[PDB]
DNA sequence: CCGAGATCAGACGATATCGGGCACTTTCAGGGTGGTATGGCCGTAGGCGAGCACAAGGCTGACTTTTCCTCCCCTTGTGCTGCCTTCTGGGGGGGGCCCAGCTCCTCCCCATGCCAGGGTCTTTTCCCCCAGGCAGGAAAACAAG
DNA sequence: CTTGTTTTCCTGCCTGGGGGAAAAGACCCTGGCATGGGGAGGAGCTGGGCCCCCCCCAGAAGGCAGCACAAGGGGAGGAAAAGTCAGCCTTGTGCTCGCCTACGGCCATACCACCCTGAAAGTGCCCGATATCGTCTGATCTCGG
């Protein structure tokens, strides 16, 4: 819960996402690039969500905080409030 | 009678008045501000619900779901443009296969 | 009997475009999310709806990125996507 | 104790659903998404009209600002039909 | 008032391409870019004209243009704010 | 004496990237803008600052498009930008989906 | 005045009235205009330091839109912040691809 | 006859404090005015939405702190909240 | 690696249009008083989030095989670039004028603050109807022959 | 192209679980009263954008030689894809603690409304001086042999 958690979006999972994305053939160097891309995106969103939470004088990262964080980055998320 | 009943809108004109007032959108808010805006919201919701119910019927399902909602959104060209940077939760993706990656 | 290389890839594509489920596993995704949030603020708590929202945003973003990278790879007269395609896609869209 | 009651657009969404297609149900998440949709478009058009009025220096937001905000925020066909329906509704509100 | 699009000549599009770092140019790039500029100008002119009609003005102003381009993400500095 | 094909192109690239003038013709750009606004509204007026604003924005837009289409051309084992490069750049940027 | 008391150069009163009359919220605090004026002052000084440095590097004593655009597009953080602004009369940064380089 | 208010008198003075040697052209000065009339509109509006989310109706300096922390990159934030808080403390003390 | 050829850069005479300074006004921040109302602090319950066993079976990691793709090299031919010359319109000037934009005064019509009371909006129960599981059957591609 | 081989959609049957209807609270919607303030309309000015005429010269246009790069073809190799086997950990179930968010109550102090006042910015005009045009050289890159 503290280290080496990026190796949890396994090669079968990235393959699932890519096959949903229409890719037929996948190079063996694609997985370690998609992992990094997801890590940077999650940093980008969770930073704003945690900032909203700490401003609200709270301790629990809430669905509304996450939705606000996505909304700021032009990533409006439907279904979890708003 | 009530403003919603007056214009036939199914939408809370008075509640929209409250939201406009307390939203700090203007110091003064006109009386057409909520009728017109409730009409816009109602029409857009009616269109998206129509296309979503059509998408639901296309899968022989009588319960509209995020799948059908996003199918309507990403199949109608104009609504995808309106909601381009909008992510639907648990809706799938549009089924596309490029011509190059197909059996010969 | 063995299938010709590629037809199961197309079957996977069709099966995985017909479904609306979630593809990354919930427990490792949640562990990764908590690890990432640890840096921003030590000892936080995370609502289940919030972490599910993060998953349903991240996976959709990855799907869009993969579609655009596939477009790049096809433009390069290929069928196989590559880190070069991924990098070009991001550098063009502005990420 | 009593908890602060929440508020939503669900009753009106149900009415419009039963008006357009009175035979197909809707899920809890398919309700949350529609609530997010209606409130997000509400905020978008309200902000557009607010900036329009503040630029024009008109202290009250009116049907003019709402119509022009719709014309500026919705793509062609949606903007046209939204403007038409809003106009026909404001006519009835003015009359009735 | 007909086909002013051809006023954007091949030399001008080559000027812009050389600004953009293009070393070699095909023969259809010019017409493709003409179509692209026509579409973009249509969008921005639509937004600015709608602003002007809301103001009920008869002139299109730099501030209207800046607002119209800001609403499309192409925020324009130097000419008001 | 003649120059090799490409050495004039690179010099034109450098001479223009070091400069800042408006690379399109002003009078027929303004005429194009008027023709475009004609359909939206009849007998429109145009502030000179407004039309200069539109040109100064459109030039930057096209220069960005031409450094993205260039990257597509380099991607596709080439040095010549192509219409297909323009289309790919615009699809991936999100102008036509 | 408040600007003299706090050492701020940008008009604390003017930003306070802009916040109050712009219809942002019902009430505006007293640390709000101090904070906002300090933020704008620091950010515009940050732009000006780089713009003046760029002008000096070209032996020119007059800041121009080209100089400010160069400063924006060259500084990494300022490029991210002003990522989608089309500075009039700015051009673009000299940059040529290596494959086209001989 | 009408008068227009701008940020020019202040922008020129902060220039003469940071780089006291060179001046500004008219177009560059308009660029700066548009820039400081753009970041202002970003921060005030987004702090307003923070206050709306927290169910308040008052833009306290904490809203502006969070607004800078959200609309600026990392080091820009570290170097902007510092000035904001320093000025706030100086204002009373 | 050799010399011609075209191109880019600096710099001093000079210049004018533009940046900086001075004096007024004219609007607008600021001080003082009064007042409230939105917000800060203390109390309390409660509902949901963190930590925890227990499988088990679907899912992941890993090794083989082959097979179809990727990548480098050859060649051509064909549209692309470089140079020269015609001529054409962009650009600079000069002036006119005409309608359209900004100001100001009036006062009125619609927007604003408050009263009370009910009618629509909100939370809780329940069940049955539509989503879901699943084993067997027929249709469908698939690929080696 | 026949035929064997996996995969997939269909369907009948039963189950389960949560959405659509009913029950009562609750909280602020609509009508009505008193009000004051911003904008609609109508002079007034005036100012700049449309329009034309004229001259020049630099840039577009067209062609011609020639050339080098886009594209098709060939071939080797190598790394994904499909298949199978072992093990492992995701998760669905059921459970306990606790603590953090929120609702309520009290008050409190700091920001809103309102009057004077003087003081800093907007305006216009004038002075000097700095980036720029021209042309002479100097430095530099390019190309054929």
């Amino acid at each position: 819960v503290l280290r080496d958690n990026i190796q949890g979006i396994t090669k079968p999972a990235i393959r699932r996402l890519a096959r949903r994305g229409g890719v037929k053939r996948i190079s063996g160097l694609i997985y370690e690039e998609t992992r990094g891309v997801l890590k940077v995106f999650l940093e980008n969103v969770i930073r704003d969500a945690v900032t909203y939470t700490e401003h609200a004088k709270r301790k629990t990262v809430t669905a509304m905080d996450v939705v606000y964080a996505l909304k700021r980055q032009g990533r409006t998320l439907y279904g979890f409030g708003g | 009678k009530s403003r919603s009943s007056r214009a036939g809108l199914q939408f809370p004109v008075g509640r929209v008045h409250r939201l406009l007032r307390k939203g700090n959108y203007a110091e003064r808010v006109g009386a057409g501000a909520p009728v017109y805006m409730a009409a816009v919201l109602e029409y857009l919701t009616a269109e998206i619900l129509e296309l979503a119910g059509n998408a639901a019927r296309d899968n022989k399902k009588t319960r509209i779901i995020p799948r059908h909602l996003q199918l309507a959104i990403r199949n109608d060209e104009e609504l995808n443009k309106l909601l381009g940077k909008v992510t639907i939760a648990q809706g799938g993706v549009l089924p596309n296969i490029q011509a190059v990656l197909l059996p010969k | 009997h063995r299938y010709r290389p590629g037809t199961v890839a197309l079957r996977e594509i069709r099966r995985y475009q017909k479904s609306t489920e979630l593809l990354i596993r919930k427990l490792p995704f949640q562990r990764l999310v908590r690890e990432i949030a640890q840096d921003f603020k030590t000892d936080l708590r995370f609502q289940s709806s919030a972490v599910m929202a993060l998953q349903e945003a991240s996976e959709a973003y990855l799907v869009g990125l993969f579609e655009d990278t596939n477009l790049c790879a096809i433009h390069a007269k290929r069928v196989t996507i590559m880190p070069k395609d991924i990098q070009l896609a991001r550098r063009i869209r502005g990420e | 104790r009593k908890r602060s009651r929440k508020e939503s657009y669900s009753v009106y969404v149900y009415k419009v659903l039963k008006q357009v297609h009175p035979d197909t149900g809707i899920s809890s998440k398919a309700m949350g998404i529609m609530n997010s949709f209606v409130n997000d478009i509400f905020e978008r058009i309200a902000g557009e009209a607010s900036r329009l009025a503040h630029y024009n220096k008109r202290s009250t937001i009116t049907s003019r600002e709402i119509q022009t905000a719709v014309r500026l925020l919705l793509p062609g066909e949606l903007a046209k039909h939204a403007v038409s329906e809003g106009t026909k509704a404001v006519t009835k509100y003015t009359s009735a």
